């Protein structure tokens, strides 16, 4: 019985100890709070080699962003070219087109 | 639940207290002669009380072993209390760190208008 | 064509809880074995689970993860590779780090 | 000035303490004396792993068996008493001396 | 971080409080009296009498040292309003600023992106010329 004691005592202060965690509370992520409100956890994706490459874009288009992007992807080529280290002599004239 | 844990709900609170807006409460009572926040003091004192009630407790087991429900009583509600006490620190914790976030993002808008 | 039987709090309840079965990586492995993904009435019902990600809502959800699962399986090449046991351990590990 | 709960409950020590020899205590020395596995004089006690020290006094060869059975009849016990006929079991003891196949007198041990 | 930090110390001590009596409980204890001693040697797994000594020294080092901790870091702990009027007021003063602010970017963005164009025409008149020309 005396052992039983010892025994039941520690068993009780693991008890509490339990409780104590149960009791405690700790600061707010808001960070990963933040992102939930625009939906998703924008944490797990960027990190995620494995999301990035099944990760899909929704499915809006903007018609005049993708004429942006054509805009400055043509301008882009130029850049390129005009400092591209290599054109071959027939190349030498050409056209930037839509 | 819908809302956090209660801790008169789980076993008896040992004290209360509430701070007036911008106003904060510290008075000098002597153990020690201290001179200090009254909040803090409070605590500072459930745990020199705790200290003290858990050497009683090792001496209830050299000397008694069965009677030890009683102390370690003593000493749950001593943390439990402890605990609750903390938890009334948090949300001002919380909603500064809120407010240093914000001060980020502004720093950042404030830099990024510049720089344009 | 057999009639509906279903309770309207208890579906929410539900519907909270299945959210949650979708953040587990290992749940939607299963799930893609079983060809639950064949479905399309499945795939309407995702869509309803888009109700999950409005404020009052989603401030009841528990676990994160599953909204970013949703937006994840929204690729069907992602459902046959979440078939993939191998892809599976890539998902869980992934969360694992991040965790 | 008084922390709390500190001294809130008196109480006296356990009653019988470990600390104290038992053995004395209890009057169990005497056993020890004559179960223990050093005598009091200091030789060995040699004491049989079976209880052929009681089996040694009585007649006949005597082998040591294992049967619950006595467990089971407190498990069952019975009523109080059983009816008994002396004459009947007088006329069905009577048997003739004929010998008996496949049994031998080892177990009477005489020899 | 200074709060839930102090809340993992309290949690530390509990630990300590049953981690030490069970490490006690579980190492050697034979008290012989009068008689001699003598051991379950395998169920007992004794430690030395000074090694008993010395771990429980030890152990009380240790209690006393988290207890002194925990009073420090009460001492670090400064005290803050439960009424969270001033921070409220910090916050929506934070807010009508960035707002502000955000709206002036968006003016000076618009005005900077069709600036943008304008010399981005400039550019590609001068690519293509530049090309054909000396080309």
């Amino acid at each position: 019985g005396q052992k039983f004691c010892f025994q039941n005592l520690v068993h009780v202060l693991q008890d509490i100890r339990y409780q104590l965690s149960f009791a405690r509370l700790r600061n707010s992520d808001l960070v990963t709070a933040l992102d939930i409100l625009s939906t998703g956890t924008s944490l797990r994706l960027a990190n995620a080699p494995t999301s990035k490459l099944y990760m899909l874009s929704e499915s809006p288009l903007s018609t005049k962003q993708i004429l942006q992007t054509l805009h400055a992807l043509n301008m882009l080529i130029r850049i390129r070219l005009s400092l591209y280290e290599i054109i071959p002599t027939p190349f030498q004239h050409f056209t930037i087109a839509n | 639940p819908l809302d956090s844990q209660d801790t008169g709900a789980v076993s008896a609170s040992s004290v209360n207290e509430g701070f007036r807006a911008d106003q904060k409460s510290k008075d000098g009572e002597t153990s020690d002669l201290i001179k200090i926040p009254r909040r803090a003091y409070e605590l500072r004192f459930l745990s020199r009380s705790l200290m003290l009630n858990f050497l009683e407790l090792l001496g209830i087991m050299a000397k008694a072993p069965e009677q030890f429900p009683s102390k370690v009583e003593n000493i749950r509600v001593l943390l439990l209390n402890l605990h609750h006490l903390i938890n009334d620190y948090r949300p001002h914790q919380s909603r500064e760190s809120l407010i240093m976030l914000l001060e980020k993002q502004l720093k950042h808008e404030e830099s990024q208008v510049e720089l344009l | 064509l057999l009639s509906k039987v279903p309770d309207d709090k208890s579906r929410f309840e539900i519907e909270l809880e299945f959210v949650q079965m979708l953040s587990n990586p290992w749940y939607l492995n299963f799930l893609a074995q079983h060809k639950y993904f064949e479905d399309e009435a499945f795939l309407q019902y995702l869509e309803y689970m888009e109700y999950w990600r409005e404020p009052e809502y989603v401030k009841f959800i528990i676990y994160p993860t599953c909204l970013h699962m949703l937006t994840l399986l929204k690729n069907p090449q992602f459902r046959n590779d979440i078939s993939r046991a191998d892809l599976s351990k890539q998902v869980n590990d992934e969360i694992y780090y991040e965790w | 000035p008084e922390y709390h709960y500190v001294g809130s409950v008196d109480y006296q020590p356990t009653r019988p303490s470990a600390h104290q020899n038992l053995i004395e205590l209890y009057g169990l020395t005497e056993l020890a004396k004559k179960v223990g596995r050093v005598d009091e004089f200091g030789n060995k006690r040699k004491m049989r792993r079976s209880y052929k020290a009681y089996i040694q006094d009585l007649p006949g060869y005597n082998e040591i068996l294992r049967d619950n059975t006595i467990k089971q009849w407190l498990t069952n016990p019975i009523r109080e008493e059983v009816p008994i006929d002396i004459e009947f079991l007088h006329h069905v003891f009577s048997v003739e001396p004929g010998i008996i196949p496949g049994f031998n007198p080892k177990v009477f041990g005489l020899e | 971080c200074r709060c839930t930090q102090l809340q993992d110390t309290i949690d530390e001590v509990a630990t300590q409080f049953y981690s030490s009596i069970h490490y006690l409980s579980s190492h050697h204890d034979f008290v012989p009296l009068p008689g001699q001693e003598k051991v379950s040697d395998s169920k007992v797994n004794p430690i030395s009498a000074e090694e008993l000594q010395f771990a429980q020294r030890d152990l009380a080092k240790d209690l006393v040292t988290k207890f002194m901790q925990i009073d420090t870091l009460i001492n670090q702990l400064p005290g803050i309003s439960t009424a969270p009027k001033h921070q409220l007021e910090k916050i929506k003063k934070l807010q009508n600023s960035i707002e502000e602010k955000q709206l002036e970017r968006k003016s000076l963005e618009s005005e900077n992106e069709d600036l943008k164009l304008q010399l981005a025409k400039r550019i590609e008149t001068f690519g293509r010329l530049s090309c054909v020309l000396f080309q």
